[PDB]
RNA sequence: AGGAUAAGUGCAUUAUGUUUAUGUGGUGAUUUGCCCUUCUGUAGCCA
RNA sequence: GGCUGUCGUCAGCUCGUGUUGUGAAAUGUUGGGUUAAGUCCCGCAACGAGCGCAACCCUUAUCCUUUGUUGCCAGCGGUCCGGCCGGGAACUCAAAGGAGACUGCCAGUGAUAAACUGGAGGAAGGUGGGGAUGACGUCAAGUCAUCAUGGCCCUUACGACCAGGGCUACACACGUGCUACAAUGGCGCAUACAAAGAGAAGCGACCUCGCGAGAGCAAGCGGACCUCAUAAAGUGCGUCGUAGUCCGGAUUGGAGUCUGCAACUCGACUCCAUGAAGUCGGAAUCGCUAGUAAUCGUGGAUCAGAAUGCCACGGUGAAUACGU
RNA sequence: CUUGAGUCUCGUAGAGGGGGGUAGAAUUCCAGGUGUAGCGGUGAAAUGCGUAGAGAUCUGGAGGAAUACCGGUGGCGAAGGCGGCCCCCUGGACGAAGACUGACGCUCAGGUGCGAAAGCGUGGGGAGCAAACAGGAUUAGAUACCCUGGUAGUCCACGCCGUAAACGAUGUCGACUUGGAGGUUGUGCCCUUGAGGCGUGGCUUCCGGAGCUAACGCGUUAAGUCGACCGCCUGGGGAGUACGGCCGCAAGGUUAAAACUCAAAUGAAUUGACGGGGGCCCGCACAAGCGGUGGAGCAUGUGGUUUAAUUCGAUGCAACGCGA
């Protein structure tokens, strides 16, 4: 992003940068984060098989947006719902509920005093 | 096979011409790889049309290149059940290059005094349509004419096409479904 | 098979590639099948059989749209 | 078990050689032939410590 | 990268060792393929399968495998408090309540499999395929089919196990 | 496999039209033209000229057929055309096409395909 | 397919009671690291006190 | 005049996708098959 | 043991590790689209990394750039008008820093997309032209005969000094390549321009001898200095008609030469007279995308003596690449 | 008693059984009319049929198997078994309300009864196809492969011992265990809104959960959880034969074994290779061409063949202008 990746053939470093920016945007995630995460957000299930698989392998608890293609069991947390869309995937999951928010509220006695304006 | 298309390339011209038509006419006229003889081979030859008939030089020329000068070629395939065809329409280039050949083979046999004799009276004969390759651009024509009515092993191949997405026609393929 | 009637945008030979249906499709679609009176229901008679790979095939259509080939 | 040519078909296009000196002519093969013994014997000398690369420039 | 199981002493038993081919396609390359188990003293569900190019790669990836994705499990006294046929696979095995008078008794690699895992004493008759690869699954099946103690009287050992959760 | 083109040779009717009856079938196409009052005024077949194999029910073979059996009806002094057709066979269109290039109406293009009923065994000595 | 830098090669052939045994050994150390580099100027302007013997400008 | 659902313009070889001769038996890659843990223990086998 | 040929530039293979199955083992390393490419858009248990490939690399192409001889010459002198030399630096020109061109742009194509094709200025566009350039590895593949080497044999020999004979015979078949069968060529006469490289027991101007090749002597040389070297085909004009000719020139008689006492079979080159096979060859069958292919000469490696080959160079220099 | 089962009327689905009735059209034939040379067969092919007039076509008669498409994964029968459509005689199943009986139940050694098909006695019948038998085509042949004539046979009915892949592949029958949906059907309800949905039963099939398998697979019709009661197995080959009892005009059928041989035989699945099953891809490997070896002669290597010996190494692609 600076410019400094230049190379005397262009054709070398710009390929580099197309397949460098394919990495940002699928690793963006863990990427700007501080090691593996307390929970797991699997919104799919339909041909995201691969994130429910790794979690049950890792032990980390699963949360879980299911549409009527796939079961509720085998995860420890379910909205019923579908898996596309504002529908059910924030919906719930952000501040227009009550119950994110109130989880959120029980967080400003245990390893934080003010943490509230973090998270939706 | 081939992971891509690739066309041709740039070809020099000689240092008696700058005209294409000339130029490409003394490159197929090459043997021994020596042009600079087949300049002459051209000029010599086209000065003997042109006494011929004085209207043009290019008289005989023009219409024997026409003429002996194909349209379409028939290619043969078959993978299973029964015997079949694919005609196939190609490039100007190539149309020109076997009229250009046949007419350099069929001269240069011809047997007369000067090479350019031979090559002002076997254009002369093609361009009245009755030389030696009028026969042979006449029987390769109907032949790829004719072939249109057959693809690559028809029988399954009208199946297996409906199934997979296609068309209910009768069409040619190239080697593939119909 | 050609039929009398003729096709939607329409030419002076009628064809059956357009409307027909019902005809040939037992008397001739038979290739050396003997006279029979039960081998037909697991020989000849694989409609459950061929309905799936057709299924498959408007299944794959949805699928590729949801990967994002298209 | 095709076993490329692993280095000779590789060198003094940017990559150094064991051997730097310069000859021509008919004589080439008088000072290649010395210039073996010289590797063969001289290493064998100073064989009492291990060795890592061998140099002999003329 | 996985949490992993540890049991404060060590188990190495290689049960098996086979060869990768594909004898025409790239030919046959040199790899080997690797079964390692590792228990706990009490017993663990630990069975590992891995390769790798040579024998002690392959071993160690073997014994990786062995530790994650497998917990230990637990029992009282160098015996079983069931007798029960366990079954895994083809592969059946036998066990009847018994002395501590007797320890092992068993050959090959089993005698180390059995004693790992708390039943080497109620060791019973195996039967059905009892070649290496599988007839070393005591200490998984063996122990999902588990009783252990924990009653006082044997007529409330219904009532302590109701109990238990209510 | 041509009838007479040459005028007074052979018995004519010169009734301006008649009807096409079309054979079509996976080995050979056997097209025969007949009056409206029901008497041929000539026939032709694929095998007219040496199609022999898969080529012998071919567009093309079919095509060379319906061409033979057209010219002859010319001296038998008729002008218009209809045709019955029987058969799923290739070149059935073919020879539509043909008959109506040879410089006939082909309005009336009349399925009568027969139904066997399936009373034969087909030849096997075989596994299929 | 490497035509850059050195890099470190030896085969071994040695005999012991029941017969030979050998190890080809290649060692890569750097793809510019080590060796020569190309030189980056021609000789021919260089370390010259006096640009002329007379080229015609005397 | 019901051969008039006009093809429900829903349609595509319509349910065996087939056939023109064959050629012996075994054979490559290791003699430490060894480099994860206290106690309850392990690969020739040990804390 | 060392070493190397194959698939193939296949377009994939492998190293560490997880996972799914009881596992053998897969997955990745497989699909679609795209490529020299694990390159790049999409995407499933593959994740991370290396190999093949890309790169650095030497070379060319204009063009910038410096040296200015053993290289060059627009004007100028000696002058037969030759850089041989007084002299000059515009100029190629040699070897090297490199510049320029990146599938980067635009347009079409392509699933958005890698990238292919077209488009253009320019010396030059298809990852600019050329070359380097080829994975793990089965194949009991081939060398114990470069060389290494045990088990294991001779050591008056399975060692070693000396002469002569033979592979290269000739019956033919077979691999490869050479030059012809034509006239795009040969001939006659007249006429033209190279690149590159080899020469310290060597070659080598002049010399005298020689039908020519060469010979012995020798200034000289270190090869941009001197010599192989008249480079040929090609070019100019005229000529030739499928007739073995106006193509081809083998055999053979007979003379002259080379390294060496010593050229007969086994060696090589020059030259005089006559003169045959061969009309583009069947089954079979390969190489080639452009300095290529074709074709003509040249030098060199080898090298006691000598080339039709190979290897590299320069002359003259092509058709087309739809399609699998 | 009903919580099991049995039974009446009412309704409904279907090729169950036994016996009757009936139409159109391809192959095939005859006749007459019209009309001329191939027709047939197949991978391609020949044998075959045909000028004594074939093939095809109009009109009219002949004849027997056969009956589409609807027809489906449907439904029926005891399992195998049942197929044009309809009725008569009658079975067995599927639903619903009124009504009744009230363990009348479960399994089954022995047992009697009972056939897809051909085999097979007699009667009916024969258009097409066919073992055999001939002949073609294929090839080391050619009995397999493929075709053509051509007979018993096929085709009908009963009858004689009932053979088999004679099956919810899974004994019999029943109770219990998350469903959803397909095929198709009683019936309540719907815009009766398309083989649909919901309510409540039906056989019958896809899909998958608890549980099960070695794998495929099963999963409310189990291969789950089980129940009673009967059948049957103890490595393979040799053997579903022998041997024994029995039935059968008659070939046969039926349960079901060893010496001997032998370390296996056998269920499943991975990857390579491979399809001649389906489909995809590449190298100047072809093509698009051009030229070259193979033919001449020569150069040079190989073998053949030869002598004292004409030395080996190497044998399409991976030997032969290569070690050498």
């Amino acid at each position: 992003q600076d410019g400094t990746f230049d190379k005397l053939t262009k054709k070398e470093a710009l390929m580099r940068t197309r397949e460098l920016e394919k990495l940002e945007n699928s690793l963006g995630g863990i990427k700007d984060m501080g090691g593996l995460p307390d929970a797991l957000f699997v919104i799919d299930a339909d041909h995201e098989h691969i994130a429910i698989k790794e979690a049950n392998n890792l032990g980390i608890p699963v949360f879980a947006i299911v549409d009527t293609n796939s079961d509720p069991d085998g995860v420890d947390f379910v909205i019923p719902g579908n898996d596309d869309a504002i529908r059910a995937v924030t919906l719930y999951l952000g501040a227009v509920a009550a119950t994110v928010r109130e989880g959120r509220s029980q967080d400003l006695a245990s390893q934080a005093e003010e943490s509230f304006v973090e998270a939706e | 096979p081939r992971r891509r298309v690739i066309g041709q390339r740039k070809i020099l011209p000689d240092p008696k011409f700058g005209s294409e038509l000339l130029a490409k006419f003394v490159n197929i006229l090459m043997v021994d790889g020596k042009k600079s003889t087949a300049e002459s081979i051209v000029y010599s030859a086209l000065e003997t049309l042109a006494q011929r008939s004085g209207k043009s030089e290019l008289e005989a020329f023009e219409v024997a290149l026409e003429n002996v000068r194909p349209t379409v070629e028939v290619k043969s395939r078959r993978v299973g059940g029964s015997t079949y065809q694919v005609p196939v329409e190609v490039r100007p280039v190539r149309r020109n290059a076997l009229a250009m050949r046949w007419i350099v083979e069929a001269a240069r046999k011809r047997g007369d005094k000067s090479m350019a004799l031979r090559l002002a009276n076997e254009l002369s004969d093609a361009a009245e349509n009755k030389g030696t390759a009028v026969k042979k651009r006449e029987d390769v024509h109907r032949m790829a004419e004719a072939n249109k009515a057959f693809a690559h092993y028809r029988w399954l191949s009208l199946r297996s096409f409906s199934h997979q997405a296609g068309a209910s026609s009768k069409q040619p393929a190239l080697g593939y479904l119909n | 098979p050609v039929i009398k009637v003729r096709e939607n945008e329409p030419f002076d030979v009628a064809l059956r590639r357009f409307k027909r249906s019902c005809e040939k499709a037992g008397v001739l679609a038979e290739v050396r099948r003997r006279e029979f009176y039960e081998k037909p229901t697991t020989e000849r008679k694989r409609a459950k059989a061929s309905a799936v790979k057709r299924h498959a095939k408007k299944l794959a259509r949805e699928n590729a749209r949801r990967t994002r080939l298209y | 078990g095709q076993k490329v040519h692993p280095n000779g078909i590789r060198l003094g296009i940017v990559k150094p050689w064991n051997s730097t000196w310069f000859a021509n002519t008919k004589e080439f093969a008088d000072n290649l032939d010395s210039d073996f013994k010289v590797r063969q014997y001289l290493t064998k000398e100073l064989a009492k410590a291990s060795v890592s690369r061998i140099v002999i420039e003329r | 990268a996985h949490i992993e199981k540890q049991a404060g002493e060590l188990q190495e038993k290689l049960i098996a060792v086979n060869r990768v081919s594909k004898t025409v396609k790239g030919g046959r390359i040199f790899s080997f393929t690797a079964l390692t188990v590792v228990g706990d003293g009490n017993g663990r569900v630990g069975f590992g399968y891995g390769k790798a190019r040579e024998v002690p790669a392959a071993i160690q990836k073997a014994m990786e495998k062995a530790r994650r994705n497998m917990i230990n499990v637990a029992l009282n006294n160098g015996t079983l408090q069931h007798p029960v046929k366990g079954v895994h696979t083809g592969s059946r095995v036998f066990m009847q309540p018994a002395s501590e008078g007797t320890g092992i008794i068993a050959g090959g690699a089993m005698r180390a499999v059995l004693e790992v895992a708390g039943v080497h004493n109620v060791l019973a008759k195996a039967y059905g395929s009892t070649n290496p690869i599988n007839v070393v699954r005591a200490t998984i099946d063996g122990l999902e089919n588990m009783n252990s103690p924990e009653m006082v009287a044997a007529k409330r050992g219904k009532s302590v196990e109701e109990i238990l959760g209510k | 496999a041509k009838a007479p083109i040459r005028a007074r040779k052979r018995v004519r009717k010169q009734v301006s039209d008649g009807v096409a009856h079309i054979h079509a079938s996976f080995n050979n196409t056997i097209v025969t033209i007949t009056d409206r009052q029901g008497n041929a005024l000539g026939w032709a077949t694929a095998g007219g000229s040496g199609f022999r194999g898969s080529r012998k029910s071919t567009p093309f073979a079919a095509q060379v057929a319906a061409e033979r059996c057209a010219d002859a009806v010319k001296e038998y002094g008729i002008k218009n055309l209809e045709v019955m057709v029987k058969g799923p066979g290739p070149g059935r269109e073919s020879t539509i096409r043909a008959l109506n290039a040879a410089g006939f109406r082909i309005t009336n293009i009349t399925d009568v395909t027969p139904i066997p009923h399936n009373g034969c065994r087909p030849p096997k000595k075989r596994r299929v | 397919h490497t035509l850059r830098a050195d890099i470190d090669y030896n085969t071994s052939e040695a005999h012991t009671t029941y017969g030979v045994i050998g190890v080809k050994v290649w060692i890569f150390k750097g793809e510019i690291l080590g060796g020569m580099a190309a030189v980056e100027q021609p000789e021919k302007p260089a370390a010259q006190p006096k640009k002329q013997q007379r080229k015609g400008r005397k």
